[PDB]
Order: structure tokens, then sequence, then C-alpha cells
């Protein structure tokens, strides 16, 4: 009943955590837009056409 | 003021209860069921008196006659009336509340018809949902085949009365129209036959003896009791003929005479009995017979 | 089971063989199958009409009333279901999913009557 | 009002119950404050993406 | 279903759902029937609601059932 | 072969013709199984009868081409079914044919219905406690008053028209995405001539 | 087997020697019949007045095969099976 | 046969025969019996005849059996609040003893009665389901209802082979 540790499992939980908070997108990268094609180039999708 | 005695009344009751007897034999007739090897006991004469005693008791439970009801009204009422469903649907929603602690004569059963009319399912729709979600065993959905005329006659034929009383004491409710027409029809073919003695020792008799008497026809009946030597049942039926027809002929002639005993059978005999003379000739010769064993 | 966020919702647990549909109402996670586990059933819907041409329904509304008020949602079959009933109002595209068919038979008598009339 | 049936069942307990009255039973929607679809919700509540640029 | 690795088809790449056409007579109805009834049903869900609070705490707290609790603790002593 | 009885198959059984080849015991008592080893199959063959052909070892119903299985032959039907417990033998038992097997079922079945076959019927307690009829679910409903004047439940049931500034805003709203103002609707639904 | 056979059947107690054994009444209960006492045999002298002592736990040798039936533990795919009439 | 004396008692018909259901107040129960001595003599046949038929009973309750540890017989209870029950019961017989903590720690038949009643709510006869569960399966098995298509074919017209064909 005694469960063999993880610890591999709880390195990369707070490497991930760290490296969200370091290198974080900014509002400027992520609510960015190109005028012609209407997509956000950080995530490549388009626009509802209601939004255009 | 002067209200007549019912059905249910412990006065009733027990005139009722007598005239049908106990026979333990026809009571605890061996069933032809899935069978077990007997169990056997050694018994004493106290031991084997109480045993019998205790089938008595059973027998009483198992010979409660049913109440005796009126033909249930119809139900016709709308709860709602949505005139913009109409046409929106060809057949039409029957929906059932089906929560277990509920008696089945207080659950709601509704219909939304394709006119948009919500309205309360009928009688026969709301025993038929009933089965559905709550069956019960003996009752079937679909109105059996054998409560039809010609089918009846064949069981009346083969002397099964008893049995069609507790097809129909199993697929339909007391207050039914069915359940009525079904029970006075058997009654009106022993009368007929003079089987009085098939419903003896059963449940099924009390009911039969209240609907002749509302409708005056215990001239048969009265006449078997006397070819058995029942007299006191004989005299038991015409002191609750006189009872529930107080402004009689034969009730107002014996508080005159204060008829007793045989003598009441002889007042209503001639008063308002319709075979008045075969009833007299039948009494007779029973009261001559008597009188040779008295010797 | 334990799923991360979701709620209980009281939906339609599609059963039956083929061409033979028959639901049966029950109250399960939202992100549970379709026909997999439940908390508890609360009726049962039978599409195809009977012999007597009616469609069956039944519904456990002491049940239904105590989950709805646990938290539980309902799924727009079932608030149609109920609204037919006279449990809730009628749904809103209910009602006017029947005007749309008035205008479209409306629509049809019409073009019906001006071939009799003009032809 | 309450919708048909349920009214209709709230009209048979009163009876059972032995309380006789003829007052329609009705629901407060006073309390019921309806908002419009177009109303600010909370930021402090609200997610952000996540850090995959693609 | 697909998951949130697996890539997108090429099928789908150049497509554009356009959004349906607009009644507005219907859509203004439509959008008025769905603000009552969903205000008809906050209150009996809030109804029904309050039937469940009261049960359990009439349940543990209530006055049939301490009245039974301590007559069981009499008739024990 | 074409059986002078299959209109009156009753008459069969009441003949001489019956009496000499059968008696007073049942048609399937001398007839035995031709199976290998002291445990039998537990189902017998599907029909004893396939194209107009006959098998070596016909079934007793089969055998007999002037028993006819009918729900009004009350006196063959009872060597299907024990006189003791009212139940009907599996096939094994008699050795009959599944296809006359399920024959017999039926036709005891439909004679149970009719009253021809005598079969126990139980004394059953009635369904409910109480027989009163003293409540709204039974009984008559007071008439809201939506229903009385020919009205709605509620009011946002009917069409109404609203206004023409409100109009304008989702004309405005969705320029450009735009479908024919609907009018009010009929007032009952449209059929077809 | 047969030797056996013809052995118990001869050494049977009927009911009327097990009355006239012990001088008490033989009473048959059947369900079908329901709680109805049938009287299948009588002592022909002195009926005896006490009862028998009711016995709390009867100390009588049981068969493990019968018991194992009734507690729905004896599974056999060549019991109770469809055959011929006998 | 069955091996043992009196085997009867290994038989769940006559576990099954105790009327002693204690409360769940009842933690522990223990027992002090003398192997001799007329006066002990109802103590030991309490613990060759009913311990089985308390212990069926009362799985999760303990109890524990001390021989010649004191000059007579007797129980003791030990309660979740912290209190004790003693109970001599020298010169008595196993039916008195039976009787008597079926009195004073043992429930009535109104407590049975009802906790059974509840259990009868647990299977709604309404309800469709697996047989273990439920009575019947589907609904195609009430009279009236559409039948399955296994047994009885569907109508062409009810099918949605030929619904699409007739369509197109
Ligand atoms: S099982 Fe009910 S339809 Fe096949
Ligand atoms: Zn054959």
């Amino acid at each position: 009943k005694k469960v063999r540790p993880r610890l591999i499992a709880e390195l990369a939980r707070r490497v991930r955590a760290l490296r969200e908070q370091l290198n974080r997108p900014r509002d400027s990268q992520l609510y960015a837009v190109d005028y012609e094609t209407l997509t956000r180039p950080f995530s490549g999708r388009r626009l509802p056409v209601r939004a255009w | 003021e002067t209200k007549k005695p019912t059905f249910m009344d412990e006065e009733v009751q027990s005139i009722l209860t007598k005239m049908t007897g106990l026979n333990l034999q026809k009571t605890f007739k061996p069933a032809i069921q899935e069978l077990k090897p007997p169990t056997y006991k050694l018994m004493t004469q106290a031991q084997l008196e109480e045993a019998t005693r205790q089938a008595v008791e059973a027998a009483k439970v198992r010979l409660k006659m049913p109440p005796v009801l009126e033909e249930r009204v119809p139900i016709n009422d709308v709860l709602a009336e949505d005139k913009i469903l109409e046409g929106t649907e060809t057949t039409k929603y029957v929906f059932t509340d089906i929560s277990y602690s509920i008696p089945h004569r207080e659950r709601f059963i509704v219909v939304r018809e394709p006119s948009g009319t919500l309205r309360k399912a009928s009688w026969e729709e709301r025993d038929r949902m009933i089965q559905v979600y709550f069956p019960k065993e003996g009752r079937k959905i679909l109105t059996p085949i054998i409560f039809k005329e010609e089918n009846l006659r064949t069981m009346y034929s083969q002397d099964r009365h008893v049995d069609v009383l507790n097809l129909c004491f199993a697929q339909f409710e007391p207050d039914s129209t069915e359940y009525i027409k079904v029970h006075h029809k058997t009654y009106e073919d022993i009368d007929k036959r003079g089987k009085y003695d098939l419903l003896r020792s059963t449940r099924y008799f009390g009911g039969m003896v209240w609907y002749f008497v509302n409708n005056k026809k215990i001239d048969g009946l009265l006449i078997d009791q006397i070819q058995r030597d029942l007299i006191d049942d004989a005299t038991n039926l015409v002191q609750l003929y006189h009872v529930l027809h107080p402004d009689g002929q034969s009730a107002q002639g014996a508080k005159d005479q204060a008829a007793e005993g045989i003598n009441l059978i002889k007042v209503f005999a001639k008063t308002e009995a319709q075979k008045g003379a075969y009833i007299e000739l039948t009494l007779q010769t029973y009261q001559e017979a008597l009188s040779r064993h008295s010797a | 089971k334990a799923y991360r966020g979701g709620h209980l919702t009281i939906r339609l647990a599609l059963g039956g063989c083929t061409n033979r549909p028959f639901y049966r109402i029950v109250a399960a996670h939202n992100k549970c199958p379709r026909d997999g586990r439940f908390v508890e059933q609360l009726g049962s819907y039978d599409p195809l009409p009977n012999s007597h041409g009616e469609k069956l329904v039944a519904l456990n509304l002491d049940r239904i009333r105590h989950w709805i008020g646990c938290g539980a949602h309902l799924s727009k079959p079932m608030e149609k279901l109920l609204g037919l009933a006279g449990f809730f109002p009628l749904h809103p595209m209910m009602i006017t999913n029947a005007e749309r068919l008035r205008r479209k038979r409306a629509r049809e008598v019409l073009l019906a009557s001006q071939k009799t009339d003009a032809e | 009002p309450y919708p048909p049936l349920l009214r209709a069942m709230i009209i048979a307990e009163r009876q059972k119950n032995g309380d006789t009255s003829t007052e329609e039973p009705m629901l407060n929607v006073q309390r019921i404050r309806m908002e419009p679809w177009d109303y600010p919700a909370k930021q402090e509540d609200k997610g952000r993406a996540k850090g995959t640029p693609v | 279903r697909k998951t949130r690795h697996d890539p997108l088809a090429k099928s789908k790449i150049e497509r554009v759902n356009m959004p349906p056409a607009v009644d507005p007579a219907e859509f203004f109805v439509l959008m008025e029937r769905y603000q009552h009834y969903r205000q008809t049903v906050r209150a009996l869900r809030m109804e029904f609601v309050s039937e469940v609070q009261r049960k359990v705490h009439e349940a543990r707290a209530g006055v049939l059932a301490e009245r039974k609790a301590l007559k069981d603790a009499a008739e024990h002593r | 072969p074409i059986s002078p009885y299959k209109d009156e198959p009753w008459k069969y059984l009441e003949s001489e013709e019956y009496q000499e080849r059968y008696g007073s015991r049942p048609v399937w008592a001398d007839y035995r199984r031709n199976h290998k080893g002291g445990v039998p199959p537990q189902r017998t063959r599907k029909t004893c009868i396939r194209r107009n052909k006959v098998v070596g070892n016909p079934c007793p119903i089969c055998r007999d081409h002037k028993l006819h299985v009918d729900f009004r032959n009350v006196k063959l039907l009872e060597q299907f079914v024990c006189a003791h417990t009212g139940i009907i033998f599996y096939a094994p038992y008699t050795g009959v044919c599944v296809k006359q097997h399920k024959r017999l079922t039926q036709a005891i079945q439909k004679a149970r219905d009719h009253g021809l076959l005598i079969y126990h019927i139980p004394q059953v307690e009635p369904r409910d406690l109480d027989f009163s009829t003293s409540h709204g679910a039974v009984s008559a409903t007071p008439p809201a008053p939506t229903l009385v004047s020919g009205d709605p439940w509620y009011p946002w049931y009917n069409w109404k028209q609203p206004p023409e500034r409100e109009l304008s805003r989702l004309r405005r709203l969705y320029q450009g995405h735009l479908q024919e103002e609907s009018g009010p609707p009929p007032e009952s639904m449209p059929k077809m001539p | 087997l047969t030797q056996g056979l013809f052995r118990g059947l001869s050494r049977q107690e009927t009911h009327q020697q097990l009355a006239d054994k012990k001088g008490l009444h033989v009473v048959e209960i059947r369900e079908e019949c329901g709680p109805l006492p049938i009287v299948v045999a009588s002592p022909r002298g002195p009926l005896r007045k006490d009862p028998e002592p009711e016995d709390e736990v009867p100390d009588v040798k049981l068969d493990w095969e019968d018991v194992k039936t009734a507690q729905g533990m004896k599974r056999s795919v060549w019991s109770n099976l469809k055959r011929a009439a006998t | 046969p069955m091996k043992g004396r009196f085997p009867i008692r290994r038989t769940l018909q006559y576990l099954s025969q105790g009327n002693v259901v204690f409360k769940d107040s009842v933690k522990v129960m223990t027992v002090n019996y003398n192997t001799h001595g007329e006066l002990g003599e109802g103590a030991r046949k309490f613990v060759f005849f009913n311990i089985p038929q308390i212990q069926y009973k009362n799985p999760w309750v303990q109890i524990m059996m001390f021989k010649n540890m004191t000059p007579s017989p007797f129980l003791r209870f030990y309660l979740d609040s912290g209190e004790q029950v003693l109970v001599d019961v020298e010169t008595k017989s196993n039916k008195e003893i039976m009787e008597h903590i079926r009195k004073i720690l043992g429930k009535n038949e109104e407590t049975l009665r009802e906790e059974e009643e509840e259990k009868k709510q647990l299977s709604h006869p309404a309800n469709f389901g697996p047989r273990k569960y439920c009575l019947r399966e589907c609904i195609c098995e009430v009279e009236g209802q559409v039948p399955c298509p296994s047994l009885v074919p569907l109508p062409k017209e009810m099918r949605g082979k030929y619904k699409a064909a007739l369509k197109a």
C-alpha cells in the first residue's frame, strides 16, 4: 500500500509552472491582429466574421 | 334523520357474514398449482382444536366481503388550452407522475392532445397507465376477451361463477363500469338457474344478497335457504329486506302483527313476494318435515 | 469516478434496438456517456405511438424537483417534455417553431390556390 | 402564475391538508433581477491564453 | 474525438462559417421570450432549493426528530 | 392425407378408431426418442415434416394426421398439461417437435382465454387501500383566470409586434446580413385544401 | 442396490403405526390447502393428554448434500435436466 | 453426514433465526462463563447455540469470550458513550439470557420494519433496466407498445432503410 514516489512528475510540474511565469506572453503578442488577413499571428486564428 | 344502513355497517356485515357460512373444505380447496412434500406434526386433541381454530380465523380473513361502490363519475377536466401548439403534433402525449409514496387515486395523470389541450386522463387511461408502471399480478393492460358476452356464457355453463368474479376483481376496479356489469350479469344468471350454493362460503355472497335486495329479487334465494334447513338465514334475509324498504307492504304488516321467526316469511310471501304461492308451498313442506323430526 | 468540473444534468438516455428508440430519463454527470453511468432514473419516454395512438411519458416529479434543487441542469428536449406536461412553461422555441410552421403552410396554400385558380 | 400542472398540484395539497382557500398560487419574480446578456462580467475571475505561439 | 495535440485537416484550412440571417421581428420577440421563460424558471429553481435545505435541517434539527431522540434516550435509562 | 375431422377435431378422440389405437392412455405414452447416451438432448427436433415429407420416427402429433391441434379440442390439450400442477410439459417429456409444442402452448393459452380449459385463478387483494375520489387528480380543478377568458397561460405565448425603433437597432446591428421581416402569424394553423 | 431398496421400503413406518406408537394425531400440513390441518391417522387406543416436549434444537444428523442445495450452493450441469416421462 | 455435534448450528436457516439485533451504541460484548457447575449450565448453552446467531446479525460487534476467570458467569457490554452494562446470567437458561439482552439493548419490532420498508423504495417498478436491478429492460415488453424488431419486424414505412429510399 506504500506508493512508490514519482519525483520526475513533481520536478517537471514545478518547472512548467515556473516557465509559464517567466516566458508568459504579453498582451502585445497575444492580442495582436493582422488587419489584412484578420488573424492573430500568435495563434493563427481567424476572428469571427461579425467582428471584422 | 333516518339513514338506511349501508353495505359496510356492522349490523349488515354480521348478517351477510352468517348467511355466507364457513366451510373449510371449500374455503381451502386443494389448489392445482406447484406442489411440495407436505409436513407432518404429532398433535393432541387440544392441539388439533387450536389448529382448527386458527384456520377459522384465517378463513374469515379470506372471506372478507369486498366493499360495494357506485359507478365512478367520468373525468372531464381541462387544465389548459394552448392553441398555439395546435397542428404541431399528430399524436397525443400521456404524462404520468411516477412516485412510489403516492396512492394511485391521488396520482396525477394528464394528456396533451394535438390541439394543445392539457386535460386529465380518463378512468380508462388512468387504470391502464398505473398497470404499465405499477403492474399488479393478475391484471392485464389490454382488456381480456373472457369478459365478452359469448365467452362469459361458456363459463356460466361450467358453473365457474366464482372464477369470473376472481378474474373481474383482479382486472377491474370496484367502482368501474365493467366491474359492476360483470358482477350484475353473473348475479342474474345464478338467480335464473338457482346456483346460489356456488357463492356460499365465499366473499362474493354478501355482494350478491345486496343486489337482489335492492332490486327485489330475493324470491329465489329465500326458497333455496328453506330447501336446505337454513331458516335462520331465511328470516334474516326478510329482516334485512324490511330495513332497506321500511315503507313496504311486508314491513308495515310485520309491525302490525309483530311477526317473528317463520311468521316473517309468511307475511313477506303474501304481501310483496312475487312468488307468494311457491314460497308458501315450500315453507309448508319444510314445517311438516320438521314436525316429524321433533317427535 | 471524478470528473474535472462538470455538473449534474437531467437528460435523455437513448435505448432500444434499431428503428425502435426508447429513451429513459436519468440524472447523470455532464461528462458521463449518454448511455453510461447515472445517478438516478427519473422517468421514461416512448416516442413510437402505441396501439391507442398515444406516446407514454413517465416522470418522477418528486425526484425531478429534488435534483433541480440540488444544482442539476436540464437538456432542451427534456425542457420541452416538461412544457408539454404543464410542469414548466412552453419553451420559447416550441412556440416559434409553431409560428414558422403556420407561415410555411400558409405560404403553400397560396401556390396550391393559384394553381387551382389560374389553372 | 404557476404553470398548469404545478398549479394543480399545489391546490390539491391545500385541500388534502384541510386548508380551504381560493387564492391563486403565484411565483414572486421580484427577487429575480434579469440582467442583459451584454452586461460587463468579472475580468478578475477570467482566464488567460497559454504560451503556445504558432 | 481529437485532442489538443492532433493537427487540423487540410480541407478545413480555408473554411469560413457565415452566421445565419436574422429576422428583426422574430429575433426581438424570441429574445424577450427567453427573458421571461428564464425568469419564471429561476424562481421555480429557488423554490425547490429551499425545500432541499429545509428537509435536511429538519431531519438533523427538527421538532419531531428531537422529540424522538429524547424518547429513545429516556427509555434507555 | 385429408383428415375428415379437420373442421370438427373433437370428434376423433371420442370415436372408436382413437380408442382402438390409444385406448385410455395419452397419445404420447408409447413413444420413445432415438438418441445416443442416457441423457437426451435438451431440445427436440424442430419439426417432423419437411416439404411434405415425414421423418422416420414422427412425434405423437405428426404421426397421426387426424390429431388437429386446435383450441377447441380440449380433450387433446389436456394430455399435455399436468392434472396436478396445471403446467405444460416441456417437449422432451412427451417427445413432440418444437413446431407442435409451440402450437400446443398457444392453443392451450387460447382455450384458457375463452373459458374452455379450466385453470387455477387465485383470489388477489385490492390494488388500493382507499376508494375515495376526493382529490383534484381525479376531480375537477378551478379553471384558471386565463382559461376562462380564452387567453394563454402566459402573455408571451402570443405574438407582440415590437416597436420600430427596436427593429432599426437590429437592422443597424446586422447590416448586410438580414432577412425579410415577418408579420404576426395567422391565428390558426392553415390546412391544404 | 436391489437388496437394499427392498430392505428400506419394507422397514418404513406408516402414519397409522406412528400414531399407535406415540398415541397422538398425525396431522398433514399442505401449502396448497393453506393452514387447514388434515388428520391422516389417529390412534385406536387411548389418546395421550400430554403433548410432546418441544425441542429448542434437534440433535439430528444432517446431510451436507441437502443443506448445500437449500443454500443455493450445489452447482451441477447435470441436475434438473429435461428428460422423458417415467 | 455433517461433522460435529448439533450440525444444524452451521446452517444459514439457523443463523438467521436470531432475534437480537443490537443498537448502534453496542460496540463490544464480553462473555465470561465457567466450564463446570450446575449454576453456569445456561451460560454454556448460550455460548454453544446463540453466539453464532448474535454475531451473524451484528457482524460489526466484537464478541470476546473468557473461561473460568470468575466464580460466576456474567455478560458485559461496552457502549460507544463509555457506559458499561453488566448482566449477571447465573441460574438462568439460554433463552432467558437471549430474551433479557433483547429488552435492554436490542431493537424492537417497530424499529426493524421501518428499516426494511426503506429498502423497498430503492427498486422502483416503473424503472427499466437490467434484470438484476429492474424488472423490465425495455418498454417493448409492455403489451400495446411497439415490439422489439428482433421478434416482430417493423413495417417498411417505419425503417430508416426505406425512409431514405422512398425520399431518394
Ligand atoms: S429490446 Fe425493446 S426494442 Fe429491442
Ligand atoms: Zn412432430
